[PDB]
């Protein structure tokens, strides 16, 4: 419960290129004069009235001690939705009269939530120290940066709340929640898709959903009078690495849009194995075998750090890798190669170790070990004794022969 | 098959080393045919393909002036975005714009692109419907709303469905001897014993154009997609491409496996055995 | 965001000892565009190395191809060493004649 959110009003005029000015949002004014802020421009100091209560409730339970949320304000002019699927929300060309006045779009991002609000300032000398603004549409998500294992489901959260603005004595509409549109798109690496489009409360043809995705798009109730809360949760059945990136969710009402963005990251922990596993060969000097360390089926490809150790010490020997090998599931495999120097008696029982640090892995990483065998004073086996006897017998027989 | 024409603009800021460097390139099927570079000794729009060299000097002077104006605009946008994002002026940041048209084998428009990126991340893009825009942050949404008010998407749709496709067809005709060719791949299998009880079969495809190709490994007609390693398609350096696919198999069982190769230049898909 | 270059080192044609050929290092998928690439023969940088113009991919990344004439020899070894802002020390990838 900050009770105040510092915000950056971003100029929209072409002449001023993304200029920024200080402002504040006063979620809870409380009985009495609001805190004086002579440093702020009067129009950018807002006291927020939320009949729906979504914006208030979002920060009422905000974690203590967390960094202040990043807020940005901008001026908003209602426009009809340009997407063709959302064409039934505004059948008539005439702009609604109830949407007259000034509008502010507020975007508040944080590690715990991402929120967007449409506010209506009141022009309202003496009370100029504060500007009263009422919330109209709020769209928030509590999963602004989901992490999903490869092959698992994603449940991108989305909630919204809508209180219709003052009708200006023009509220001759059907009692009950108004129909709305829900849009879910993806953007990543210069590639965008309309994953899902819905218009709950209105019957029409929507573009087919992609990747078998569905949404819980509905009003939470059908009461005749607002405010109304609603759900827009996104369910992505199986998450492959090609579905990573930015997911944009938009709620559409006639001439009103509310957008939030999420960052979906896909991961898969590597499987590490040191291919030479039969200990090693003799070490009378020189002739060391080359050790291969295979890390298989890990995503993302980048960020993997392979290190060689002697068992703890920094292993010695030439080191290199191999170009990434890409699997059908989208993961990648890598091979490290170590060529140790001439092994001798001093390395008897010492293990060459390959250790992998990856973002998906724990802080310790994953390790593989190969023991370095050396030549010692091993006694002859029974088969060796039999072979010695047979060789001596054959040699003495040959000596007798010649 | 499918063809495309793309134009890339890239402005890279160099604090303390002069004004941002600006590069503009035009590609047909990933082959460049025109280039500009502010670092170049002569700031001119230089053709770099044999199938565009027959055009007149006016087509080059006009482009050079257009690209100088684009360089100034991109430098201004770089400064504005660095200011907005609250980043140090001693760092290096890049602004990229791409626009073009992807046309199918029938010569009819399939897709039209008009995208921007800042520091390698999507900034604002035109959607597949050529009507709306995708913008994530507030700075991009301001431009989105300005463009929607001004109805720039209509002009971009008119251009992409018009001049872009016409020029793509003209290029594909004037340079069909290399743009519309189809070199089949040369293929062979290689055997490498990894351990005493496992081998690796590597299927090669060399010297093929275009780059689009499909390599698969099958065991008695069943795909082995999960257990199949792949190297990305790479340029041989002489206008053709290389690729290979590797499958690990039990020692002794190297005859049931088959490599299936699909490419345009091949009249029929190829089946290869060790 | 920043992306680390992906490196491949190969030859224009299948390697035959005693036959002239081109050795290619293909670096792709990195951001930003500043990058250092060297081709090493037995650990030593090669002087006569050409490269193509910086190229641009639809995914907002860059790629480059360095190449040099060489005659494959059983004794000699070759590698590509790449340094980029996204990696601590230069990464070397060796030229496996059959990979
Ligand atoms: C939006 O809808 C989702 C899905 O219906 C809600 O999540 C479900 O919540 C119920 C009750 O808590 C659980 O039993 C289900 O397991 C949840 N489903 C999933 C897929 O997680 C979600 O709570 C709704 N959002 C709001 C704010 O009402
Ligand atoms: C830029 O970041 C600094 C450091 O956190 C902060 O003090 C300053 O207020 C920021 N400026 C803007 C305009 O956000």
């Amino acid at each position: 419960g900050p009770a105040v959110i510092e915000c950056w009003f971003v100029e929209d005029a072409s002449g001023k290129g993304l200029a920024k000015r200080p402002g504040a949002l006063l979620l809870r004014q409380g009985p009495g004069e609001p805190p004086p802020r002579p440093d702020l421009d009067p129009e950018l100091y807002l006291s927020v009235h939320d009949p729906a209560g979504a914006l208030q409730a979002a920060f009422r339970r905000y974690p203590r001690g967390a960094p202040a949320p990043h807020c940005e304000m901008s001026r908003f002019v209602p426009l009809p939705a340009s997407a063709k699927w959302a064409s039934g929300l505004t059948p008539a060309q005439n702009c609604p009269r109830a949407l007259d006045g000034a509008w502010l779009m507020v975007s508040i991002s944080s590690p715990v939530l991402s929120l967007s609000s449409l506010l209506r300032p009141q022009p309202e000398q003496e009370p100029v120290l504060i500007t009263m603004a009422t919330v109209v549409l709020t769209v928030l998500t509590h999963t602004p940066a989901p992490r999903v294992r490869l092959g698992q489901d994603a449940l991108l959260d989305l909630s919204f709340a809508y209180m219709p603005p003052t009708s200006e004595a023009a509220s001759s509409l059907a009692p009950g929640p108004p129909p709305f549109g829900l849009e879910w798109r993806r953007q990543h690496l210069g590639k965008g898709h309309l994953l899902l489009a819905a218009t709950p409360g209105l019957n029409g043809q929507m573009p087919a959903a992609q990747e078998g995705a569905v949404a819980f798009a509905a009003w939470d109730d059908d009461e005749p009078w607002g405010p109304w809360t609603g759900n827009g949760t996104f369910w992505l059945p199986r998450v492959q690495p090609f579905q990573e990136g930015t997911y944009l969710a938009t709620i559409h009402l006639p001439y009103l849009q509310g957008q939030v963005t999420l960052e979906l990251a896909v991961y898969k922990p590597p499987k590490v194995s040191l291919m030479p596993a039969t200990l090693a060969r003799a070490a009378p000097g020189e002739a060391p075998p080359e050790l291969l360390c295979l890390v298989s089926h890990f995503y993302p490809s980048g960020g993997l750090e392979v290190e060689w150790e002697l068992r703890s010490q920094k292993a010695e020997g030439q080191r290199w890798l191999s170009a990434l090998r890409h699997h059908s599931d989208g993961s990648v495999s890598l091979s490290g190669h170590l060529q140790p120097p001439p092994v001798t008696t001093e390395q008897h029982g010492a293990r060459y170790a390959c250790r992998i640090h990856h973002p998906s892995l724990p802080a310790s990483g994953r390790s593989a070990e190969v023991t370095l065998e050396v030549a010692g004073l091993s006694g002859p086996s029974l088969e060796d004794s039999v072979g010695l006897f047979l060789s001596a017998f054959l040699l003495l027989g040959l000596f007798k022969a010649l | 098959g499918s063809h495309s024409m793309r134009y890339f603009y890239t402005s890279v800021s160099r604090p303390g080393r002069g004004e941002p460097r600006f590069i503009s390139v035009g590609y047909v099927d990933d082959t460049q045919f025109v280039r500009f570079d502010s670092d170049a000794a002569s700031p001119r729009e230089e053709p770099r393909a044999p199938w565009i060299e027959q055009e007149g000097p006016e087509y080059w002077d006009r482009n050079t002036q257009i690209y100088k104006a684009q360089a100034q605009t991109d430098r201004e946008s770089l400064r504005n975005l660095r200011g907005y994002y609250n980043q140090s002026e001693a760092g290096s940041h890049t602004l990229q714009s791409m626009y073009g048209c992807d046309v199918g084998p029938d010569g009819r428009l399939l897709r039209g692109h008009d995208q921007y990126a800042y520091d390698g991340k999507d900034y604002i893009a035109l959607n597949e419907d050529l009507r709306s825009w995708t913008a994530a942050d507030t700075a991009a949404q301001i431009t989105q709303r300005k463009w929607e008010a001004a109805r720039e998407a209509e002009q971009r749709r008119a251009y992409l469905e018009g001049e872009c496709v016409e020029w793509l067809r003209r290029y594909l005709e004037n340079g069909k001897d290399k743009l519309e060719r189809a070199d089949p791949p040369k293929t062979h299998v290689t055997h490498h014993p990894i351990s005493d009880h496992e081998a690796t079969l590597r299927c090669w495809a060399l010297g093929f154009y275009p780059a689009e190709i499909t390599l698969t490994w099958q065991r008695d007609g069943e795909d082995q997609t999960q257990d199949t390693e792949l190297v990305e398609t790479r340029p041989a350096g002489d206008r053709t491409f290389q690729k290979w696919a590797a499958v690990v198999v039990p020692s002794g069982e190297e005859q049931r496996y088959t490599c299936h190769v699909q490419h345009e230049g091949l009249p029929k898909p190829l089946t290869l055995r060790w | 965001i920043q992306r680390t270059p992906k490196i491949q080192v190969y030859s224009r044609h299948p390697a035959e000892n005693g036959k002239s050929n081109f050795l290619n290092c293909y670096v792709s998928g990195f951001h930003p565009s500043d990058i250092e690439v060297d081709l090493l023969k037995n650990g030593e940088r090669i002087e006569k190395v050409e490269h193509s113009d910086l190229s641009f991919s639809k995914d907002w990344s860059f790629y480059l191809l360095y190449y040099t004439e060489f005659t494959p020899t059983e004794k000699d070894e070759y590698a590509c060493r790449v340094n980029h802002v996204t990696l601590s020390q230069p990464k070397i990838v060796k030229w496996d004649r059959d990979m």
